[PDB]
């Protein structure tokens, strides 16, 4: 139908991608996933957020979900920004899940 | 979807609010 939701689906069967809880409010689609191997999990959340209509994607650490120790780990291996809440335009979606899947591949 | 829950709802408006933009990710 939407965009977003041809967006979704394709998103939920990349590699490495296992999506879990799935909602769409009035502010767009949004989804809980958990990407990476044995090497580390990062468990995050996309909104697909449409409010001349503007589309963007938001991205949301879920850090309450790791140990201790775990989130050593992913502290070493990823970026700064990658624990905090982001915005980004669709178009840096490859970027973002590339980013993502060699940090915590490494 | 799926209808969104009270929390769902309240979390999608909250991080729409407090989201940092960032136009790209890349190392040069």
């Amino acid at each position: 139908a939407e965009t977003i939701e041809i967006i979704k689906d394709l998103f939920e069967h990349l590699c490495g991608v296992r999506v879990h809880r799935t909602y769409e409010d009035d502010t767009g689609l949004w989804f809980d996933t958990s990407q990476g191997s044995k090497n580390g999990i990062m468990d995050y959340k996309l909104g697909f957020v449409k409010s001349e209509v503007d589309t963007e994607v938001i991205y949301v650490p879920l850090l309450k979900q790791r140990t201790a120790e775990e989130l050593q780990e992913l502290q070493k291996k990823l970026p700064d920004y990658l624990f905090e809440t982001l915005s980004f335009p669709l178009r840096s979606l490859n970027q973002f899940y590339i980013k993502m899947s060699k940090s915590l591949n490494k | 979807s799926n209808a969104p829950t009270l929390g769902e709802r309240l979390d999608s408006l909250h991080e729409i609010k407090s989201a940092r933009r960032m136009d790209h990710f890349n190392d040069d």
